[PDB]
RNA sequence: GCAGUCAAGCGUUCAUAGCGACAUUGCUUUUUGAUUCUUCGAUGUCGGCUCUUCCUAUCAUACCGAAGCAGAAUUCGGUAA
RNA sequence: AGAACUGGCGAUGCGGGAUGAACCGAACGUAGAGUUAAGGUGCCGGAAUACACGCUCAUCAGACACCACAAAAGGUGUUAGUUCAUCUAGACAGCCGGACGGUGGCCAUGGAAGUCGGAAUCCGCUAAGGAGUGUGUAACAACUCACCGGCCGAAUGAACUA
């Protein structure tokens, strides 16, 4: 779905003897709040030695996006299971939000290299701050000054199933 | 003629300060400039007049308008409503003849029947002045 | 990786004329006109200013971008084939046999009679195409030149010259009788 | 490689002290043959070639940085490919020396003669131009 | 049974013009098995004669490509029923 | 061919898998109305020729579990990638200007000088030029690249993954 960035807080549990554990939070991508918790203790389990059983969540945050209508470049690290074994990947992605550039990267994997969303692992997404090192190319075009392009051969929705004009493009 | 007779085929095409109208959705008819292009595909558009609020869009929900002006690209809503008033591209909107038959049919729509009737007594008398301008020349 | 935009450059000299509706090409110059027929390649010509005219392709793909450099080759050899025009010269490597070539006429089909190829009684005949002039070799022993305006007119014209003596049954590396392009020339 | 050219940087830098006259000459169509002949009639001399962006950079192609001073005149002047060389004895006997020296090239039976155009001294710190055929 | 791939020895020199051992992956039911599925109140259970059609994994004919192909005569391969 | 646990079919229709004892859904008195399951919405065929991001062009495409077949190995077809390197002190490609001396080292001798053959293997001058890659001359002569430079004006090359 339209997916939410969230801010998940675990706490192991206050035992005897062991007053206050540390602490952990990460920044997860998900669809809804029920989601995101269970998705958190899928990679916090694998970091260290917990469980839902001996857990507890502290609290979510739904975090809104710092700046909505700036346009951004970012860079995204991706590690996904392949058919074979898995490997990195980085990527780069021209978008509007945060979180939306994650539903357009999960696009991305689905069309290009067949990985559904099982499989990805959301490395970390940072802002490219300064532009010249983007370092594809297909976002580096859109970066040249005054970028001036046509749109070519429009299509026309037509209501009617017949129309009598013989209908022209642009 | 000793020129190179190349045609020209003139397009519409996407930039910075390119004022568009937005045919689907909740906007459904109000104008917006273009204020900074996404890619292929998706563009930032605003128009402060107007009342569309400042969001991203793809360009199949929208349609090019042949009017444009000149805006610095990035620009937000407060800077977009100075040099949408400066350019007049409100009152240069409604001198086409495409925003005239946005109009024409709408106010087909809004008639009431006694009103439709009197569209019919005025067609009967115009049309006995034109039969007889016709058939003298 | 669907480039925006690609462009090329077609260079204009000043003795010639080119004339651009939708994809029909009419290029006029010192030596003649040639046309060529473009509706297929989908691009976009563009007059700057009366020498250079940039071809232009927006949002393509790899196989729609690798046919933008060849709309600058074709027209370029239009441009060429006007001002320097294109001019070939083929030699015959015969063994034994010599080979009587000449041109002979059959309701003003200008044909091309190769005899004696191999000692072969058969009678083959080429035709010339429209607007390629074939001359002998003056005080030159051994020698056909063909020359015109386009070179798909020309080059054509002399691979078709070429693939009727082609030796059949036979070792090709004793026996070397056939027609062959020397080198590919220009007029001017 | 690169290498080569960081290395050729550095030796142009110092047979500025050691030989006080700095020649550059242009020379086209040469044999090496004929260059090992002028290396080897010419032992007082160092004869170091290099690529032409290098030999610029090694003098400073630019007025505010070099080695020594006065030294961005003498680069400028150089156009072709270029070989310098290195010698004290006189300044009489070098510019009597190309002009004396003649061997025959390719046509492309026909002369061939190596030519300088720009001198220098490093202790006068004085750029001196000339035009010899 | 047939086809791929790896190439050992060979083709005086040189793995790959031409032959080919075995590793390794397959296809076929024109093979023998394996099963005993349907038929045990009968499905008339060998071969030949006569006769039509189909498959291509091509012996000949057509047109080509390769060589350790001078011609002639062959060898290897391609589209091809 | 023979066992373990559970659900089924036999003993059972109904919607879906075109078709099918066993799969997915759901188990039945007679009717009206509302909403759904699995499956579907170009047309047959009831239902969006919906919306959105991409990929793919087959001179045998491909189309939805059980299920009605396909493997190892290849492909500058194409889109993404990873790891290394080279460059705006000018790369890769293209042309254009150099390419050398000791020394024909030697063993072969009917005849190879870097090269029909063969054990061997360095220095000088050197921007750089290999007791040397090939075209081939009985042998020479002669030519090229790889080693460098000048024009040349933006990225490129190599090996791999899916």
């Amino acid at each position: 779905a339209h997916f939410k960035e969230y801010q998940v807080i675990g706490r192991r549990l206050p035992t005897e003897s062991v007053p206050e554990p540390k602490l952990f939070r990460m920044r997860i991508f998900a669809s809804n709040e029920v989601i995101a918790k269970s998705r958190y203790w899928y990679f916090l389990q694998k970091l260290h030695k917990v469980k839902k059983a001996s857990g507890e969540i502290v609290s979510i945050n739904q975090i809104n996006e710092a700046h909505p209508t700036k346009v951004k470049n970012f860079g995204v690290w991706v590690r996904y299971d392949s058919r074979s074994g898995t490997h990195n990947m980085y990527k780069e992605i021209r978008d509007v939000s945060r979180v939306a550039a994650v539903e357009t990267l999960y696009q991305d994997m689905a069309a290009r290299h067949r990985a559904r969303f099982r499989s990805i692992h959301i490395l970390k997404v940072a802002e490219i701050e300064k532009t010249a090192d983007v370092k594809r190319q297909y976002v580096k075009q859109f970066l040249t000054k005054d970028l001036k392009f046509p749109l070519p051969h429009r299509v026309q929705k037509s209501t009617k199933t017949f129309s009598y004009k013989r209908p022209s493009t642009f | 003629s000793t020129d190179s007779i190349v045609k020209a085929s003139n397009w519409r095409l996407v930039e910075v300060g390119r004022v568009v109208l937005i045919k689907k959705g909740q906007s459904a008819g109000k104008l917006a400039a273009i204020v900074e292009i996404i890619d292929q595909k998706k563009v930032l558009i605003d128009g402060p007049k107007a009342g569309v609020p400042r969001q991203a869009i793809n360009l199949g929900q929208v349609v090019l308008t042949p009017l444009t002006f000149a805006l610095p690209r990035g620009a937000r809503t407060a800077t977009v409503s100075k040099k949408w008033a400066a350019a007049a591209v409100c009152e240069k909107w409604a001198a086409s003849s495409w925003a005239k038959k946005i109009a024409q049919r709408e106010r087909r729509a809004a008639l009431t029947d006694f009103e439709r009737f009197q569209v019919m007594v005025l067609r009967k008398q115009k049309r006995y002045t034109v039969k007889k301008a016709l058939a003298k020349a | 990786m669907k480039y925006i935009q690609t462009e090329q450059q077609i260079e204009v000299p000043e003795g010639v004329t080119v004339s651009i509706k939708s994809r029909i090409v009419k290029v006029v110059g010192p030596r003649g006109t040639l046309t060529k027929n473009l509706k297929h390649i989908d691009v976009t010509f563009t007059k700057v200013n009366n020498q250079l005219i940039k071809v232009a392709v927006h949002n393509g793909g790899r196989k729609h971008v690798a046919a933008l450099r060849t709309v600058k080759s074709l027209v370029d050899n239009m441009i060429t084939g006007v001002t320097k025009g294109y001019k070939y010269k083929m030699r015959y490597v015969y063994a034994h046999f010599p080979i009587n070539v000449n041109i002979v006429e059959k309701d003003g089909a200008k044909f091309i009679e190769v005899r004696n190829f191999l000692g072969d009684k058969k009678i083959r005949n080429v035709p010339v195409r429209d607007g390629v002039t074939i001359e002998f070799s003056t005080n030159v022993k051994d020698e056909i030149v063909l020359s015109g305006n386009s070179v798909e007119d020309v080059s054509q014209n002399a691979a078709d010259l070429q693939q009727i003596c082609r030796v059949r049954n036979k070792d090709i590396r004793k026996f070397l009788d056939g027609i062959y392009v020397s080198h590919k020339g220009f007029i001017t | 490689g690169r290498e080569n050219k960081e290395r050729i940087f550095d030796e142009v830098r110092e047979a500025l002290d050691t030989y006080r006259y700095v020649w550059v000459l242009h020379l086209d169509d040469v044999r090496t043959p004929v260059l090992q002949e002028i290396r080897t009639s010419w032992a007082g001399s160092k004869l170091i070639m290099g690529k032409r962006k290098v030999l610029q950079k090694a003098l400073g192609e630019k007025r505010e940085e070099e080695y020594k001073e006065n030294l961005y005149q003498l680069s400028k002047l150089c156009s072709g490919v270029t070989g310098l060389l290195f010698t004290d004895e006189d300044v009489n006997t070098v510019k009597e020396y190309f002009k004396s020296y003649v061997r025959s090239d390719y046509s492309r039976a026909s002369e061939f003669k190596v030519k300088v155009s720009a001198y220098y001294d490093n202790d006068s710190s004085t750029v001196e131009s000339t035009n010899i055929n």
